[PDB]
């Protein structure tokens, strides 16, 4: 899964992609 | 009509055998399966040969051929009866390569009965079959998965093509610059809506292609009948959409258009339409066949052709004369011993995609991983200058329309050589005229001299104001005279020939070089006691004069 | 859909930091 | 011997510097890294300062992605000797991507990479990159895991000036413009510490040599065990990627799997992640046990496989189920390491419950890795069982003694250029229904197989005879056609009288002998492929002589039945022929006896020029143009094969009427002598090639031609000398009566005499000649030309013309008359 299929293959929202982090 | 016979096209040879049939008859299917080794030109044989059939009265199948760039070939065909070639099928069109479109745009055909078969044709849309949807006489909704190839049709030969605008920024001599402005979407903008040619992945995207030619009537097309094609000249790929046509030649019509390149796993793409442009104008070639030709003493003749490419719009010729100084004798070579009576002078482009495919799928597969969920003029115009003593022209020059070919010059300095040019010279753009300064013009041509002399005089060279003297009636005869008023070139020697009056007697000539007249501009012979009678003249450079008329004296 | 340099992009963008993979 | 490790090793498990500097402080005192190292996602790293020299070798693999403020790698990898590669991140060992400030790489104490390979990319301020030769770093074996590119070497890194350093294949080897790359013989393998000191083969990237002179390896090439090395663990210790421990202690040794951290089971002296197949892990955890018997299943669900490391997670699955089709699109630059990691994730597969699609794929070889294979079911992709589209490096399926029982559907097949239809057959009675034929609608014909050689047989061409002109040639293999009329011994059986079509010969000019094939697409099409013919006898014409043509055979047959055969290349010459003209004969006038001629043979000779000829001919020069009157206007000056050797003289032997000489193939220039005195001669200039043996060991004498055409040039000798005018002259009054002057004509005339200039002058001072013109012809009638003269004393001189011209005046003589 990791990334590509999740924002790359298909469309992320700035919260499907806040998971990635250690700060904001 | 003749009602020719169905059959199996196994080449182009049998292909003849159907020309000039205008309805094709027989239970069995006609079969096109020509292929093509080492050759070209299967449009034309095939369209000469079926060109005239308007109706099959059995099924139409195509395949295994190579080459067959469309079926448009039929160019009167409008009926299939549809007697198949399985029960159900009527137009069975299978394993084609390369083959790209059916009938012509303005084309329709009626197949009467049966469905159509379509599979494994790698060039040929599937849009393209549903053209085929309402000519059927089933009138159906759509092709079944069973009949039509959906994902083995055109899989490689996408045409899903959008329009790109195109522009010329910049032309130039021999350079111009193309921009794209139809704004491509590398990679999805996420923000913003319009932008209809969008990648869905900004790797995929290998850059723009330009194509280019030229075309002197500006009607080239873009495709081509032979399969192999190598006319245009194809640059390279590059991602900005901006481009430099450079080593052009000018003022010539060169023919563009742009592709689109992207990875084979892309499905949209875009072309643009052919666009036409000059490159402006250059240097003139230079005059081509002049030459010179002596009319008279103080007139000749010039002749020219413009047999090459003028590269502009000629604005007017230009000619110019000058007086090159006639020669003078060497002091060196002597004279009255070698008198001179004068001779004178005058291929697989298959892009690949390895490369770009793998680093697309390493990048992905690299982030799933680290990541975590949590001597020449430049000045020529009108110019006339006299010599100071007013007979002659030392330069001349003047401008002419261009389409006078030949032009003459008047009172030139007698014998002489003459230099002259003959050059062409083209109109200004205006962005030369009223954007550039005085320098840099380059808008007139260069020019080879052309050497030409004169004729040598009319009267040619003489000797007035003779006269013969004895003095002191013991001192020899002597004889005065005056050098030419205009000698040709200079006068080297003075050949006082004189005879005696009584029969049996030969005129016989004394020989002197120019010199020896610094004292009195007199020259003193010895003679005995009798009736003589004495006849001067000049040689010059330019060859022998004439004598003046007789004197005579009674010598005692 | 954000790929390759455009996700990297808006990564750096976006938290200002990322967290270990095997702390 | 027994061998030491140089300093106390310690190890520390897999490492990933991430985020901050600051995390670099658990990097100290890490002899060996356990597992992998990654050092990524580094917006500053310039205020380390810190080296590593204690870092010796990792064991899995090293990826530097997105770091910056890092300007030489060197500065955290002092002692980077080797790379072992256990486990390998998408089959790369090194990978240092998406860089921006990074410029020197700095590895000068690295020797050897143990498996997979480099992957150098998107580092625009990277240099020296592509002059290493990674191939002395890398395996022995397969070494195509290369790949560097997109590192700013367009124009700016061209200042990759490397000291000066040694220069091997025409590059300089360094690693920067101040560190000379080293290597090493044979002998070593890539692990000498220098180009002649090499250690023992107990150690990999080197040893420390002890001021005793014991060596100390950086690292042992096998297990290690309390600092020493030795070819296998002692018993009671288990293997543990590069060293021997208990079995406590690879209990608690962990590695990091995608997202799983397992942990080593020491079982039969291996400290192995997870049980090998066949068997499972005790509940404890303590050792491996062969489960409830060898089916120790396992499920797991299907997906797209995009790339190598995706393969892995499915070690050890035994069924793939899911209504999603199981998709294989792994795409590489290369098939160098695939297999051995595909058959680790799948081989333990033996059914599966969804189709199978292989599509977009670069670098696939076969679906060999599919060890265990045995049924597909069929369940969608609907209608098909198979897929397999567009994969231009598929070259075979499953192994020829796999079976796999497509229980429903059929399969599909399209864009495999190098997949060959006969392998395409096999799966034929592989289906539920075992169909006798694919429908057309399924599988291509053309879109499957067309680029690759595949099968087919072998075809024995041979050469009969050749010519100057022509060859000729047979096919030696046999060709049963229908029933076989005798099996066996190479029959190439075609099964249908209707189906050969026949014999296909090309040949095309090759001087190299090395041009490849006809290409299947149009232009690049050269060859000359001649029209099918059945009996296997053809003949080539129209052949430039001398000339190596390449040849080959191929077969053919109707409906592209799939029994054919094909033959490799051959190379022949033809015969030498004629050679061809001289090139550029130039004749020039050296004196009046002496021509000089200069040649170049700047043409194809054919066989080998053996000698050259020249030959001069006399031609009599121009004569007496009376239709002109010389006396009113004169002529002041003029205007321009089967033999053997030596020459012809002249009667008095002053000239050669003709002149022919042998030359040797050196000559361009050649100059004669004695010749005749202004006369045009022809000139040849010919050369010879050498005979072959059969024109004259089994040819008679005529036609041969061994010798080019031969083109005539024409030239004159000048003027001859300033002499040869009229002699002996001597003048006397015939007595009132007229002068007379007598003389004789020349003896050797420069042309014949045309007319005399009788020149006489007064002795009077300032005075000229007033020369009168004789038309020789009735000259000597008289024994001397009268002339009529007044008295006084004059001087006569005499001079002779001829079609050369004038002659030159004979010396003064005086004469007094009165
Ligand atoms: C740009 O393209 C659009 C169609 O996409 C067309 O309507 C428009 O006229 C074009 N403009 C120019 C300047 O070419
Ligand atoms: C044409 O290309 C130039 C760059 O080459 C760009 O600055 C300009 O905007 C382009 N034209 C338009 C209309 O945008
Ligand atoms: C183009 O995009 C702008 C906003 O960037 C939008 O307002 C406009 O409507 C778009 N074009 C068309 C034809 O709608
Ligand atoms: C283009 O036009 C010229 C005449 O101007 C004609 O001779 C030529 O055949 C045309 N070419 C095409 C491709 O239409
Ligand atoms: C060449 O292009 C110009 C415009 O750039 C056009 O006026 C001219 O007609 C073209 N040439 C021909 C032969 O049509
Ligand atoms: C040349 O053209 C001019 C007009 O430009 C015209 O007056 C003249 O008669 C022409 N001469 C010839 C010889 O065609
Ligand atoms: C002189 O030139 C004119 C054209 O200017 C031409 O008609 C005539 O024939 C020429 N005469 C000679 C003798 O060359
Ligand atoms: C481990 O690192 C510490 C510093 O954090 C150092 O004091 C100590 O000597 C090191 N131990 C070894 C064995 O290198
Ligand atoms: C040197 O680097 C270490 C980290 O490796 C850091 O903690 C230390 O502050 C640095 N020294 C200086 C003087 O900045
Ligand atoms: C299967 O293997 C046996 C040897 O064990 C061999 O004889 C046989 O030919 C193989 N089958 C196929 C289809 O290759
Ligand atoms: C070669 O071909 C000839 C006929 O052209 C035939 O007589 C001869 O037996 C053939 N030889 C071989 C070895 O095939
Ligand atoms: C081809 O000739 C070789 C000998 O040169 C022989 O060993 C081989 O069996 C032959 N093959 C065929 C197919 O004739
Ligand atoms: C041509 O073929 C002959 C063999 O007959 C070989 O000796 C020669 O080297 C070939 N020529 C070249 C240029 O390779
Ligand atoms: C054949 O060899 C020559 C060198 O003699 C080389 O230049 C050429 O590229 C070679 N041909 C091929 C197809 O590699
Ligand atoms: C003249 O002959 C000499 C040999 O004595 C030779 O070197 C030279 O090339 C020849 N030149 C010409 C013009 O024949
Ligand atoms: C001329 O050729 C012969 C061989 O026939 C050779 O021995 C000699 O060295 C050559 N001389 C020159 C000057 O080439």
């Amino acid at each position: 899964q990791g990334i590509v299929e999740r924002c790359c293959k298909k469309s992320c929202d700035m919260k499907a992609l806040r998971e990635y982090c250690s700060v904001v | 009509d003749k009602e020719c016979s169905s059959g199996l096209i196994d080449s182009l040879e049998r292909a003849r055998e159907f020309h000039g049939c205008t309805i094709i008859t027989g239970t069995e299917p006609l079969t096109i399966s020509i292929k093509r080794e080492s050759g070209a030109h299967v449009m034309d044989e095939l369209k000469y040969g079926l060109a005239a059939v308007h109706k099959i009265q059995s099924s139409l199948m195509v395949h295994l051929t190579y080459g067959l760039k469309s079926l448009k070939f039929f160019q009167s065909l409008t009926e299939i009866s549809g007697d198949p070639d399985a029960d159900k099928y009527a137009l069975y069109v299978l394993d084609n390569r390369d083959l790209d479109e059916l009938w012509g745009p303005n084309q329709t055909v009626f197949i009467r009965k049966g469905g159509v078969f379509f599979h494994f044709n790698p060039k040929l849309c599937v849009s393209t079959i549903n053209q085929l949807l309402p000519m059927l006489a089933s009138k159906p909704k759509f092709f079944e998965k069973s009949d039509v190839g959906a994902d083995s049709n055109g899989n490689r030969g996408s045409c899903g093509t959008a329009v790109l605008n195109v522009t010329l920024q910049s032309v130039g001599a021999n350079s111009a610059m193309l921009n794209v402005t139809t704004k491509v979407e590398i990679g999805e903008p996420q923000k913003p809506s319009n932008a209809t040619i969008v990648f869905k992945d900004p790797r995929a995207f290998i850059g723009f292609v330009f194509y280019h030619m030229i075309d002197p009537y500006g009607n080239s097309t873009k495709s081509s009948d032979d399969p192999c094609d190598d006319r245009w000249k194809v640059s390279s790929p590059e991602k900005s959409g901006v481009m430099v046509l450079s080593n052009l030649i000018p003022y010539t019509n060169y023919s563009y258009y742009v592709r689109t390149m992207a990875i084979s796993s892309e499905l949209t793409n875009a072309e643009s339409d052919v666009k036409n442009f000059r490159t402006n104008p250059g240097r003139p070639s230079k005059v081509t066949e002049v030459v010179a030709t002596a009319i008279s003493d103080s007139k000749i003749n010039v002749t020219w052709s413009y047999l090459d490419k003028p590269y502009g719009v000629l604005t007017r010729y230009f000619i110019k004369a000058k007086l090159i100084n006639r020669p003078t004798r060497n002091n060196n070579r002597d004279y009255c011993t070698e008198p001179l009576v004068k001779a004178m002078e005058n291929s697989s482009q298959e892009y690949d995609d390895r490369k770009v495919q793998a680093g697309m799928e390493f990048e992905n597969a690299l982030q799933n991983f680290i990541f975590v969920p949590n001597d020449d003029e430049n000045t020529y115009k009108d110019e006339e200058d006299l010599s100071s003593n007013k007979q002659f022209y030392e330069v001349f020059a003047k401008e002419l329309p261009p389409n006078q070919t030949h032009f003459v010059f008047e009172k030139l300095r007698h014998f002489t050589r003459y230099a002259i040019f003959v050059v062409a010279c083209r109109e200004e753009i205006p962005s030369e005229k009223l954007r550039d300064t005085s320098f840099k013009k380059s808008l007139c041509s260069d020019y080879d001299t052309v050497f030409q002399t004169t004729k040598r005089k009319k009267f040619a060279d003489i000797v007035m104001d003779l006269k013969v003297d004895l003095e002191h009636a013991e001192s020899p005869v002597r004889v005065r005279w005056t050098p030419p008023v205009d000698p040709n070139g200079e006068i080297v020697t003075y050949e006082v020939a004189y005879k005696l009056q009584k029969p049996d007697q030969v005129e016989e000539k004394k020989c002197i070089p120019a010199a020896d007249f610094n004292q009195t501009a007199g020259y003193l012979i010895k003679l005995n006691e009798g009736l003589y009678s004495f006849r001067v003249r000049a040689n010059s450079i330019a060859g022998y004069g004439d004598f003046t008329e007789v004197e005579h004296i009674k010598v005692e | 859909t954000l790929c390759s340099e455009k996700l990297n992009e808006v990564l750096s963008m976006v938290c200002e930091e990322y967290n270990p993979v095997i702390p």
